[PDB]
C-alpha cells in the first residue's frame, strides 16, 4: 500500500509540456554501496537544556564501539554483539558525580535517515537499597550509588535494528495512471524505476516517446514526471507511488492533470 | 528469526583430493559448486552449516561441524576459501558459500576446527568469468556502460527451490570393541548400537548396552552406532537409507539470482589521421579490448581482432562510408570526401586526376 | 543451464537390487555389481561378498533458467514505422507513423501517410535466437531433436513449464574402489558453451549499418530503398499569388563555392520587393540544394543564402515567389578527406 | 532405421505404410489425421465499436 | 480467504489415467435463471417434543404470504415488503389460548440451499403484568396477554435475504497446478469453468490435450477432472476452487498428485 | 507441422511436414467480430469513411 503524501489538481495548456514534482529525500539512493548498510548507535550525555550534549559511544554496524574520552575507557560499556538483538544497553562499571544528566540512547540509519531517541536521567546518591530504574511517564530514571554499575536497558527489537539481511535492492518508483471511467486496482501503470537503474516503459511505441523520466533520478530523488506535448489524452488522476519496503516508507502522492483550462488557473495546496 | 536448520546435522563425508597426497574423510567436502551468475562469484555447497549453534540460536559468530557422531563448534573467522588467492568472503550460510574469487584452475576451502587444525580440501574447477560487454579487464574502473548482468541477493527464506533432508542411514564405527580372548567389548557411548556378526548366539539384532561376546573376535562381528534422532541431507557422496527411496524433508538453498546492473570500463579514445580515400588509426590499449569494423554498403565486409599493444593500422574507406568501433564507446561513422588536391579548371588537360577523385577506376574506361 | 541431481546410491548388501523404469527426462540408472565400498570403520555392510551399487541419476532444469536463458524466435515480416519532423508554417512538428502506407495521421489539419516501402528488405532470416542484448541468426535444431553438448541439448517450451526434453549422454561408470561415490560420464552444457564461441552479434554484422535495439526487438535507421510520402496540405496555409510580394530583376553572385559535405556555397542575390513579406526560395535543379525555407523580402536589398552542390560548375535556376534567376556558380575541392557525417 | 513417407492431407482417411526392414519381418503402420490447424499471425490494425 | 473442504493425497500409476474428484452438491446450477432469486418464508408451530409440527404460513419472495387456516387469514400477517429490508416479523392480531407453543421462523433460500431458523416460545395468559419478552439462553420466549397483538421479530438483514440486485452471473471454479518445488501465487492457471458453461485452457498444446472435465459439470456439482495418458507434468498440487461471491462461497480442495503406488496406494484421509 | 517439431512417443521419433502447399484462406486484411472472420480490404487508420 501507501500513504497518501499531498494532493493537487493540474490545469495546463495543449502543446505545452506537463511537469509533476515527485521529490524525495527518503528515496534517494546511488548506483554504488556509499556504505548504505552502515548504521550508527550512539549514547549522548546532557546535563538540562542549558548544556550542550557530548557524544559518549558510538557503534558503527559490523564494528566495535568506540569511546571519546580516555577517562571513561573500560567503564562504559555496550555488548559487542548489540546488533544481533538489539540490545543496546549500557553499563557502567563505577559512577561518580560526574555522571549525572541525561542519557540518550540514540538509533541511527545512515540510508534511511532516520533517528530514534530513548532518555534516561542518572542521579549518583549513596544508600545502594534507594537504587532503582523507574518510568516517570516518560523515560526512565536510575538513581545509582557510588561505585555500583549502571546497567540502562535499551532494547529494539525492529528488523532494521537486529542483523538481518537489510539491503532491500528493489526500492521502486511506479508512475500509474488512472483513466476516467476505469476502476480502482486496473489502473495502468505507466513507469517503472528501480533503485538499480532499470525503467520499464509500457505501452504501445508511440505513447513510450511521450513519457520520460530525468536520466539521475534516483541520484537527486526526483522522479518528476515531464510528458512533452500535452494531449487530452494525458488527462487522469496521475500518482507517483515511492516504495522502500524493508524500510517500511510505502508513499502514494496524486496529481490531478487536466488539459482544458487556459492560463486563468488557481493553485491547489 | 529464519530458524529452519533445527534438526538437520552438518555431516561428515569423503573428500576425494584432500591434498598432502591423498583424499580423506573430512567433515568440510563441499559437493556442489554453482557458478550462474554472469558477473563472476561463486555459489557453494558445503557439507556444513554456518552461524547456528548446537541450540540452534542466532549466534552468527560461530559454526556447527560434525565429528565422530558430535555435532562441535568453531567459530566463523577460520574460513578460508581460496583457489590462487584469498577470494573475498560475502555470504555465510549453513551449506551455502558466497565468495568472490580470482582467476583459477581449482578451488580449495579449509578452516580451523575447535581442536586448533586447518582441515583443508580442494576439487579441480576450471574457474573463468566470462567477458562482459567488449573487453578483458582488472579492476572495476571509474566510469563505464551499465550493462545487464546477474548476480546472487543476500535473502534468506526464500521459496521455490527445494532439496530433501532425511533420516541418516548408519555410521560403521570400528573404534567400539575389544577382544577380551574371544569375545569381544561393545560400548554404546549412550546411543543405538546395530551388531552383525559370524558368531553364534548373539549374531543378529540391535543392543542397546556393553556386551561382552564369546568366542568370536572384532573383524568377525561388526559394529555401526544408527542414529535416529537427527537429519541428514541425501549426498551422492554418502549411502542411502539402504531400503527404498529417500525420506521427505524440506530444505529450501538461499541466495537466489537476480538482474543487476554492472559498471564496464570505456574505451580510451583512439588517435586518428586521414590520408587519400583512406583513414589511419593508432589504438591505445592498457587491457586486452577487440575492434571490429564493417562498411554500410551491399555487403558487411565485417572484420575485427582483439588487441593488446598499440597499433597503428589503416583501413580503405569507399564511397559509401565506414564504420568502426572500439570498446564500449560510440561506433565511430566516416564518409569519404572529394579531396584536397585534385587538378580544377585549368589551362591544361587537368581534370583526369580530378576525374580520378570522384570515380577511380571507373570513367577513365569511357576516355 | 541443466542441473544434474544425483541423489544418494542405493547399496543393497549381499544381494541383488533392480531398478525400475522411473520416468524423468535422460533418467539413467546402473547397478554394479561386486563392489566393495570402504566407509569409516571398513566395508559399510559386515556382509561382504555379494555387494551390488545401484547408481542413479537424473538431470532437471535449475532456477538459473528463471534469469538466464536465450530464446528461439521465428521472425518472418516487419512492420516499418518512422518518425518525421516537419518544418510547417515556421515551426518544427514531430509526427509518427507506420511505414506501411495504411496509417494516416492528421496532425494540425495536414494529413501525412507515409507509403509502403520500396524495398522489403530486412536483416533478419526466419530464425533468430535472443539473449537480452544480442540477437543472432542461428539455425537451432528443432524442438525435441537437441544434440549433446550443443545449442539446443536442453529444451523446454516456457521458463515455467515443469516436463523438459534433454539429450546429454549420461552414462554411469563402475565407481572405484573403496570409495563411496556415484561417478558420471562426459556431461558438457552446450548453453555454457555457446557463449564463448558465440562469435560477432548482428549488432556488429548487420548491412548497411542497421542498429538493433531489443525489448522489444527492432532494427532502427536501415539505409535501404527509398519511401513515399502524400501530403494532404489544407487550404488555410495557402496564400494567393497577389497577396505574395512580387519580385523581379533578381541577380546571383557567388563569391565562394566549394563542393562539400559542410556548408560550401554562398550566394548573394540583389532583388527588388514590391512589398513587405515571406518567400520560399527554391532550387529547380535536384543536383544542388538550398538548405533556407523562409526568407523575409523588403525592397532593394539583398539576400544571403547558402548551398551545398556536387557539381563543379553549378550552372542552376531558382525560382523565388515564382520569379526565375539564373545563377552560374564554380566551386573548389574541399581540404579535407574524411568527414564524420553523410 | 529412418522411414519417410508421403501422405494426401485428408483428415478421417486411413493411410497404411509398409515398413521393409531387411531381415526383419515388414511392418505396417495405420494413420489416422485428426485435426491441421493453421495459425495466422495476429497483428491488430485497429478496433471499431 | 478460501475455505478448505477436505484434503487427500493421491498417488497413482504412470501410464494409468488419473481422476481428480471434486465433487459438491452446493454448486448445481443449469444455464437457465428458473426462479433463481426465490426465498421461502414459512413460520412453524410446535408444542414439545412429543407432538406433530404443522406448518402455519408460507410465503415466496416478491409475493404474498399463503394462510392454511380459513380462521387464521387477515389474523396472521407478515409485512408484504419483509424481503427489502429483511423484517420477517410476525405480527398476530390476537392471541388466544390455543395458540401456545414454540413458533420458529424459518428462512430459506433455494439457490444456494440454505436454511435459516430462530424459535420463539408464545405464552398466553390471563393477566398482563405478567407478560414479559426474555432470552432463556437459546430461544426468545414471549409471554403475551390474551387478545393482545404479538410482534414476533425475526430479523436477519444478510445481503442473500435483503432486496438488492440478488443475482450472481459469475460463479467459478479454478484448477490450479503448483509444481513440484514451485511455489504457490505463480501457479499455473490449468481450468477455469465459468457458470454459464465456459472453460479457458491454458498452455502449450502438450498440456491441453490432456486436460478435460465432464461437459455437465456444474449441472452435476461434479468438477472431477480427468486426464488420460498420465505424463510427470501432471504431478503436482491442485486446487479445485469454487467461488459465489455474492453467497460468500469460498471453498477449495486441494490435491498431491504423487506417481507410484499402483494397487498398495492408501488413500489419505 | 511445420518440419520444425521432432515429438518421442514410447521411443518412437514422429516428425511431421513441412507443408507441401503454402496456400492460406485468408488474404492480407481481416475483420473478426465476435465468432466471425470476414476477408475485408478496411479502410486505414486515420482515413475512415
Ligand atoms: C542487555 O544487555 C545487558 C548488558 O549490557 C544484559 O545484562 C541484559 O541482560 C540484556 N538484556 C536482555 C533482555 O538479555
Ligand atoms: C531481471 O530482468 C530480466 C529482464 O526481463 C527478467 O527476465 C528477469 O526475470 C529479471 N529477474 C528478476 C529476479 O527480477
Ligand atoms: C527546427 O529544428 C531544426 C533542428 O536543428 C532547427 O535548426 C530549427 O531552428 C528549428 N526551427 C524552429 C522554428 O525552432
Ligand atoms: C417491522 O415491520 C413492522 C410492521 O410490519 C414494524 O412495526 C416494525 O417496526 C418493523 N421492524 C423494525 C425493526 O422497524
Ligand atoms: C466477453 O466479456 C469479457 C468481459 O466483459 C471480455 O473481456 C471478452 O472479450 C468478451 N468476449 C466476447 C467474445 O465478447
Amino acid at each position: 500500500s501507501s500513504s497518501l503524501v499531498s494532493e493537487s489538481v493540474v490545469s495546463l495548456a495543449a502543446g505545452t509540456q506537463a511537469v509533476l514534482r515527485c521529490q524525495s529525500p527518503r528515496m534517494v539512493w546511488t548506483q554504488d554501496r556509499l556504505h548504505d548498510r552502515q548504521r550508527v548507535v550512539h549514547w549522548d550525555l546532557s546535563g538540562g537544556p542549558g548544556s550542550q550534549r557530548r557524544r559518549l559511544v558510538d557503534m558503527y554496524s559490523a564494528g566495535e564501539q568506540r569511546v571519546y574520552e580516555p577517562r571513561d575507557r573500560d567503564r562504559l560499556l555496550l555488548s559487542p554483539s548489540a546488533f544481533h538483538d538489539g540490545n543496546f544497553s549500557l553499563l557502567i562499571r563505577a559512577v561518580d558525580r560526574g555522571d549525572e544528566g541525561v542519557y540518550t540512547c540514540n538509533l541511527h540509519h545512515h540510508y534511511c535517515h532516520l533517528d530514534e531517541s530513548l532518555a534516561v536521567r542518572l542521579e549518583v546518591t549513596e544508600d545502594p537499597l534507594l537504587s532503582r530504574a523507574y518510568w516517570d511517564g516518560e523515560k526512565e530514571v536510575l538513581v545509582v550509588a557510588h561505585g555500583a554499575p549502571a546497567l540502562m536497558t535499551c532494547i529494539n527489537r525492529a528488523h532494521v535494528w537486529t542483523d538481518r539481511h537489510l539491503e532491500e535492492a528493489q526500492q521502486v518508483v511506479h508512475w500509474d495512471r488512472q483513466l476516467p471511467g476505469v476502476s480502482h486496482d486496473r489502473a495502468d501503470r505507466l513507469l517503472d524505476l528501480y533503485a538499480s537503474g532499470e525503467r520499464r516503459a509500457y505501452g504501445p511505441p508511440f505513447l513510450r516517446d511521450r513519457v520520460s523520466v530525468n536520466t539521475n533520478a534516483f541520484a537527486r530523488g526526483d522522479f518528476s514526471l515531464r510528458i512533452d506535448e500535452l494531449e487530452r489524452a494525458d488527462e487522469g488522476i496521475y500518482s507517483c507511488h515511492l516504495h522502500h519496503h524493508y524500510c517500511g516508507l510505502h508513499e502514494r502522492r496524486v496529481f490531478h492533470l487536466q488539459v482544458t483550462e487556459p492560463a486563468f488557473e488557481p493553485p491547489s495546496a | 528469526n529464519f530458524n529452519v536448520y533445527k534438526a538437520t546435522r552438518p555431516y561428515l563425508a569423503h573428500c576425494p583430493d584432500c591434498g598432502e597426497g591423498h583424499s580423506c574423510h573430512s567433515p568440510i567436502a563441499l559437493e556442489r559448486i554453482r557458478n550462474e551468475a554472469t558477473d563472476g562469484t561463486l555459489k557453494i555447497q558445503v557439507s556444513l552449516q554456518i552461524g547456528i549453534k548446537t541450540d540452534d540460536s542466532h549466534d552468527w559468530t560461530k559454526l556447527r561441524y560434525m565429528d565422530s557422531h558430535t555435532p562441535a563448534d568453531a567459530e566463523r573467522a577460520g574460513l578460508l576459501v581460496r583457489t590462487s588467492a584469498p577470494c573475498t568472503i560475502t555470504g555465510t550460510m549453513g551449506h551455502f558459500i558466497l565468495a568472490r574469487c580470482p582467476k583459477g584452475e581449482t578451488l580449495t576451502v579449509g578452516f580451523t576446527d575447535s581442536r586448533k587444525i586447518s582441515h583443508t580440501c580442494t576439487h579441480p574447477f576450471h574457474h573463468e568469468p566470462p567477458v562482459i560487454g567488449r573487453e578483458r579487464f582488472h579492476s572495476r574502473p571509474q566510469h563505464g556502460k551499465e550493462l545487464p548482468c546477474s548476480t546472487y541477493v543476500q535473502s534468506t527464506a526464500a521459496t521455490a527451490e527445494e532439496i530433501e533432508v532425511h533420516m541418516p542411514p548408519d555410521t560403521p564405527d570400528r573404534t567400539l570393541m575389544t577382544q577380551q580372548s574371544g569375545n569381544v567389548k561393545i560400548t554404546v557411548n549412550g546411543q543405538t548400537v546395530r551388531y552383525k556378526c559370524n558368531c553364534g548366539g548373539s549374531n543378529e539384532g540391535l543392543t542397546t548396552t556393553d556386551k561382552v561376546i564369546n568366542n568370536c573376535k572384532i573383524d568377525q562381528c561388526h559394529a555401526a552406532v544408527t542414529n535416529h534422532k537427527n537429519w541428514q541431507y541425501n549426498s551422492p557422496l554418502v549411502p542411502r537409507n539402504a531400503e527404498l527411496g529417500d525420506r521427505k524433508g524440506k530444505i529450501h538453498i538461499p541466495f537466489p539470482l537476480a538482474n543487476v546492473t554492472c559498471r564496464v570500463p570505456k574505451a580510451r579514445n583512439p588517435t586518428v589521421t586521414y590520408g587519400k580515400n583512406q583513414v589511419t588509426m593508432l589504438l591505445y590499449p592498457d587491457h586486452p579490448t577487440l575492434l571490429s569494423y564493417r562498411n554500410m554498403g551491399q555487403e558487411p565486409n565485417y572484420h575485427e581482432e582483439w588487441v593488446t599493444h598499440k597499433k597503428e593500422v589503416t583501413l580503405t574507406v569507399p564511397t559509401e562510408g565506414l564504420e568502426v568501433t572500439w570498446g564500449n564507446n560510440e561506433p565511430y561513422k566516416y564518409w569519404p570526401q572529394m579531396s584536397t588536391n585534385g587538378t580544377a579548371h585549368g589551362h591544361p588537360h587537368e581534370i583526369i586526376l580530378y576525374y580520378y577523385e570522384l570515380y577511380p577506376t571507373m570513367t577513365v574506361v569511357i576516355v | 543451464e541443466y542441473k544434474t541431481v544425483i541423489p544418494s546410491p542405493y547399496v543393497k548388501c549381499c544381494g541383488t537390487a533392480e531398478c525400475k523404469d522411473k520416468s524423468l527426462p535422460d533418467y539413467s540408472c546402473k547397478v554394479f555389481t561386486g563392489v566393495y565400498p570402504f566407509m569409516w570403520g571398513g566395508a559399510y555392510c559386515f556382509c561382504d561378498a555379494e555387494n551390488t551399487q545401484l547408481s542413479e541419476a537424473h538431470v532437471e532444469k535449475s532456477e538459473s533458467c528463471k534469469t538466464e536463458f536465450a530464446s528461439a524466435y521465428r521472425a518472418h515480416t516487419a512492420s516499418a514505422s518512422a518518425k518525421l519532423r516537419v518544418l510547417y508554417q515556421g515551426n518544427n512538428i514531430t509526427v509518427a507513423a507506420y511505414a506501411n502506407g495504411d496509417h494516416a495521421v492528421t496532425v494540425k489539419d495536414a494529413k501525412f501517410v507515409v507509403g509502403p516501402m520500396s524495398s522489403a528488405w530486412t536483416p533478419f532470416d526466419n530464425k533468430i535466437v535472443v539473449y537480452k542484448g544480442d540477437v543472432y541468426n542461428m539455425d537451432y535444431p528443432p524442438f525435441g531433436a537437441g544434440r549433446p553438448g550443443q545449442f539446443g541439448d536442453i529444451q523446454s517450451r516456457t521458463p515455467e513449464s515443469k516436463d523438459v526434453y534433454a539429450n546429454t549422454q549420461l552414462v554411469l561408470q563402475r565407481p572405484a574402489a573403496g570409495t563411496v561415490h556415484v561417478p558420471y560420464s562426459q556431461a558438457p552444457s552446450g548453453f555454457k558453451y555457446w557463449l564463448k564461441e558465440r562469435g560477432a552479434s548482428l549488432q556488429h554484422t548487420a548491412p548497411f549499418g542497421c542498429q538493433i535495439a531489443t525489448n522489444p526487438v527492432r532494427a532502427v535507421n536501415c539505409a535501404v530503398g527509398n519511401i513515399p510520402i502524400s501530403i494532404d496540405i489544407p487550404d488555410a496555409a495557402f496564400t494567393r499569388v497577389v497577396d505574395a510580394p512580387s519580385v523581379t530583376d533578381m541577380s546571383c553572385e557567388v563569391p565562394a563555392c566549394t563542393h562539400s559535405s559542410d556548408f560550401g556555397g554562398v550566394a548573394i542575390i540583389k532583388y527588388t520587393a514590391s512589398k513587405k513579406g515571406k518567400c520560399a526560395v527554391h532550387s529547380m535543379t535536384n543536383a544542388v540544394t538550398i538548405r533556407e525555407a523562409d526568407v523575409e523580402v523588403e525592397g532593394n536589398s539583398q539576400l544571403q543564402i547558402s548551398f551545398s552542390t556536387a557539381l563543379a560548375s553549378a550552372e542552376f535556376r531558382v525560382q523565388v515567389c515564382s520569379t526565375q534567376v539564373h545563377c552560374a556558380a564554380a566551386c573548389h575541392p574541399p581540404k579535407d578527406h574524411i568527414v564524420n557525417y553523410p | 532405421y529412418e522411414h519417410v513417407t508421403v501422405i494426401p492431407n485428408t483428415v478421417g482417411v486411413p493411410y497404411k505404410t509398409l515398413v521393409n526392414r531387411p531381415g526383419y519381418s515388414p511392418m505396417v503402420l495405420e494413420m489416422e489425421l485428426q485435426s491441421v490447424t493453421l495459425e495466422p499471425t495476429l497483428s491488430l490494425d485497429y478496433i471499431t465499436c
